[PDB]
RNA sequence: ACCAUAAACGAUGCCGACCGGCGAUGCGGCGGCGUUAUUCCCAUGACCCGCCGGGCAGCUUC
RNA sequence: UUAAAGUUGCUGCAGUUAAAAAGCUCGUAGUUGGAUCUCUCUCGGCCGAAGCGUUUACUUUGAAAAAA
């Protein structure tokens, strides 16, 4: 059955992205989801995108700019601390000059290096570059 | 007419809750209107001119506004000037419960004492002759939303003129920022 | 394909679709309003109904239910509500 | 044909087109030409959207238009209904005509005479030549074609939407893109109609 | 897809964006609330109460219309059975089984699909014993199987 | 592609497809670099400028080059409404 | 009555999502010109043109 | 004995034909599980003493952690 609702939407909007396509249509949506997905626009990799309210769940339709290269969840989501935050980015990501580890820590959802900004640890929830 | 929580009314209460005695005297709907009561009033401005009211009335009293609205909002509007009038229910919203609160909270709060449930009824009822169809919320490059309503093309020509006041007033007791679009078909 | 708007499809095309794999699903049924031809009442049938609907004026059935849809007697006459 | 009121199809052209069955199509549908298609109607046959087939017609112009020296543009069709509209588009263009087999290694083998370097490829039919379009995928060619309902669309980049089996349709698209190149160009004017018939084009067989 | 069953399937409802009743039902919350009063009482379970109710009345879902479901109305008013509806239907599926195998007692195609059908009403129990709507020692048993029906 | 100071260490900057934003390699011979002419808008003669649309070898091995190139002319009014 | 074992073979765990096309077939449902049979009429059956949903398969593809 | 060994694989392997998937279904433990909810009271000097806020996991801090 369908467990990790994320592991769904970073797998469409990876495989859609490889496909040339310019929308993906992601279901069900999580406020999870939107919270990732902000954080890649923010940085530039997807551009905006529209929440389709039925009352069951969100679908969402994703607009595509082809910058995404690989979109990936990291299961389980293991506790990370500050100081093991370098051995996940050198492990995850391609270069020390872009890409980004997405955490959840208790000041939000945000990415890697707003989280040593913020001073804080939390859970790893994916990756993108 | 007015019977508010902290139980003082002031200057548009008071021309508005003339307005509905008057209404209880003469119109036939005094049959309705002697059982009811309103508990506030605001005068916002929307679209740099426009002025709107709002009457607040109770939630267990909601329904029976509604079947006499479409013969409220006119009969007010005439004595009024070019003005629109829009009910809406007086709900609370009781906060989020957190790991610091109070012992106030002993009961757990119902879902439709939430925000996102207040919010969703409001815009339920302001929008009142037609229907909510459809909704979308457009996240846009800021990070900032704008959320689309998609009414009821059975009621078009009825609201069509209020979309840019119903706008403002929900930007004005909630926040956001929202469309309202008329599809051709569902 | 690949540049297909999927937030607005045509209005042929999601009535083309499953009821559950539209954009926002919905039902494909509605609700008939039947009137029978020897009496006066009229009646709201469910398109898709079950068990036998029978006006309790003249006592006769109005559609005995089928696999998909209720199939009606012979002239009664019936309007679709909204 | 950006919503200019120069560049409209006229009545004329409707005519021909209806009188040479430029409209009708074959009776299968490839996924990708679904774009063009007004309905498929009884007897299984799909009408062609003639609106679609001016469009891509003038877009497919501008790109012969937009080379210089017009002999690069090469005009290929291996299947004889077809080859008599390739060798007077090229008599009235300048462009150079391939017709009957096309070699193959015409594109890529450097060593031999047989070997051309074009800048534009224009074909007649993306099933019947096949071979000039997947040699056009390794020398960085653009690639135009007339192709019907069942044709497949890997490696064509301008896709006029035409019927290209019956005689009268092949020459008449050809004569119609050779008219709109040479009136898109410095020489001859919009106003009157062409001087050159189009059954010059037509291949009348024995 | 299917529990017990190797197949998948997408046949279900589907109900509309909108929730609010329609301007053509002329029946208060009040009167049907009545109507499910005087349905209950021959013995229909809720899902035959809320097929009559659609098919023959209009009333496309009483939660719409009276803002509640059809078993708590039952409940409220405490016209509710004792043991529920579709853990009822399960162990008159496994007595009817069970009547029909006494007689012939070669069938290995019953006898298989009352095994399907016992394990089934053990995983309902239990959510039922977790929920408390069952008490926490009732055990369905084949000897006291046809008496609770 | 820039350092600190703020020169350019790169050989060259290669080109994006048009469609799909994807690099097109340096041996990447299927893809296209294509001119569409621009005309004068009363005579609808040759202006002398175009339009420059480059579409890498992945879109025309799938088909897709035709839509491409379809949708990329007309957001420039180069192939008009419908 | 026991025994419970095989090229027990798709020599291929189970559940879930995403990712190309094409024509058939089986079942159910929804529509649609027109043929037949029940003398007409509907209503159905046999065909024909689609669409939807699960199924057994097949062809095809940088 | 460690690296080489991604030939013990958590990072990080493999199971059609090379070694390998249980005859089939049921089923306990285990493992994993769909959306959804935006701080105050008496005193002691406007703040502290008195409660915490459902309870944890998490994270950051602090102090405590022999020397070598």
């Amino acid at each position: 059955v369908r467990m990790n609702v994320l592991a769904d939407a970073l797998k469409s909007i990876n495989n859609a992205e490889k496909r040339g396509k310019r929308q993906v249509l992601i279901r069900p949506c999580s406020k999870v989801i939107v919270r990732f997905l902000t954080v890649m626009m923010k940085h530039g990799y997807i551009g905006e995108f529209e929440i389709i309210d039925d009352h069951r769940a969100g679908k969402i339709v994703v607009n595509l700019t082809g910058r995404l290269n690989k979109c990936g969840v990291i299961s389980p989501r293991f506790d990370v601390q500050l100081k093991d935050l370098e051995k996940w980015q050198n492990n995850l990501l391609p270069s020390r000059q872009f890409g980004f580890i997405v955490l959840t820590t208790s000041a939000g959802i945000m990415d890697h290096e707003e989280a040593r900004r913020k001073h804080t640890g939390g859970k790893i929830l994916g990756f993108f570059f | 007419i007015v019977k508010p929580n902290g139980e003082k009314p002031d200057e548009f209460e008071s021309g508005i809750s003339q307005a509905l005695l008057e209404l209880e005297m003469n119109s036939d709907l005094k049959a309705q209107l002697r059982e009811l009561n309103i508990t506030a009033a605001k005068e916002i401005e929307v679209g740099g001119g426009r002025k709107a009211i709002i009457i607040f009335v109770p939630v267990p009293q909601l329904k029976s506004f509604q079947k006499i609205q479409v013969r409220l909002v006119r009969e007010l509007e005439k004595k009024f000037s070019g003005k629109h009038v829009v009910f809406i229910a007086q709900r609370r919203i009781l906060p989020k419960p957190t790991r610091k609160s109070r012992t106030k909270n002993k009961q757990k709060r119902p879902r439709s004492r939430t925000l996102t449930a207040v919010h969703d009824a409001i815009l339920e009822d302001l929008v009142f002759p037609s229907e909510i169809v459809g909704k979308r919320i457009r996240v846009k490059l800021d990070g900032s939303r704008l959320i689309k309503v998609h009414l009821d093309k059975a009621q078009q020509n009825n609201v069509e003129h209020k979309v840019e006041t119903f706008s403002g007033v929900y930007k004005k007791l909630t926040g956001k920022d929202v469309n309202f679009e008329f599809p051709e078909f569902q | 394909p690949l540049a297909k708007d999927l937030l607005h499809p045509s209005p042929e095309e999601e009535k083309r679709k499953h009821k559950k794999k539209r954009l926002v699903q919905s039902p494909n049924s509605y609700f008939m309003d039947v009137k029978c031809p020897g009496c006066y009442k009229i009646t709201t049938v469910f398109s898709h109904a079950q068990t036998v609907v029978l006006c309790v004026g003249c006592s006769t059935v109005l559609c005995q239910p089928t696999g998909g849809k209720a199939r009606l007697t012979e002239g009664c006459s019936f309007r679709r509500k909204q | 044909s950006g919503a200019l009121d120069v560049l409209q199809m006229k009545e004329e052209d409707v005519l021909k087109f209806l009188a040479a069955g430029t409209h009708l199509g074959g009776t299968n549908l490839d996924f990708q030409m679904e774009q063009y298609i007004y309905k498929r109607k009884s007897d299984g046959i799909y009408i062609i959207n003639l609106k679609r087939t001016w469009e891509k017609l003038l877009l497919a112009a501008r790109a012969i238009v937009a080379i210089e020296n017009p002999a690069d543009v090469s005009v290929i069709s291996s299947r004889n209904t077809g080859q008599r509209a390739v060798l007077k588009f090229a008599a009235a263009t300048g462009a150079t005509p391939i017709a009957g087999r096309f070699t193959p290694g015409t594109f890529t083998n450097q060593i031999q005479a047989a070997f051309r370097e074009p800048r534009l490829l224009v074909v007649t039919d993306p099933r019947a030549d096949h071979q000039p379009l997947t040699e056009a995928s390794y020398v960085n060619l653009p690639t135009i074609a007339l192709c019907n309902t069942d044709s497949p669309l890997r490696y064509v980049d301008i896709a006029i939407p035409c019927n290209n089996k019956g005689a009268h349709s092949v020459g008449l698209m050809w004569w119609m893109l050779a008219r709109e190149v040479l009136r898109m160009r410095g020489t001859i004017s919009r106003e009157h109609p062409w001087e050159v018939m189009p059954d010059l084009y037509f291949y009348r067989d024995p | 897809g299917r529990m017990h069953a190797p197949g998948k399937g997408l046949s279900q409802s589907a109900l509309p964006y909108r929730r609010s009743v329609p301007t053509w039902l002329k029946l208060t919350s009040d009167d049907v609330k009545e109507q499910i009063y005087k349905l209950a009482k021959k013995g229909l379970t809720p899902s035959q109460i809320g097929v009559i109710l659609r098919d023959s009345h209009g009333v496309a879902q009483v939660r719409f219309v009276t803002g509640n479901k059809i078993l708590r109305i039952l409940k409220s008013k405490g016209l509710a059975p004792d043991l529920p509806e579709d853990l009822y239907h399960l162990i008159k599926k496994a007595v009817a089984v069970r009547k029909h195998l006494e007689r012939n007692r070669k069938d290995k195609d019953a006898k298989f699909r009352l095994i399907l059908i016992e394990s089934r009403i053990h995983r309902l129990a239990r959510y039922y014993k977790t929920k408390r709507v069952l008490p926490p020692n009732w055990k369905y048993e084949s000897s006291t199987a046809s008496a609770l029906v | 592609m820039q350092n600190d100071a703020g020169e350019f260490v790169d050989l060259y900057v290669p080109r994006k497809c048009s469609a799909s934003n994807r690099i097109i390699g340096a041996k990447d011979h299927a893809s296209i670099q294509m001119n569409v002419a621009e005309v004068d808008k009363v005579t609808g003669r040759f202006n002398g400028q175009f339009k420059t649309y480059a579409i890498c070898g992945a879109i025309r091995r799938m088909g897709e080059s035709d839509d491409s190139i379809l949708r990329l002319a007309k957001a420039d009014g180069i192939v008009s409404k419908n």
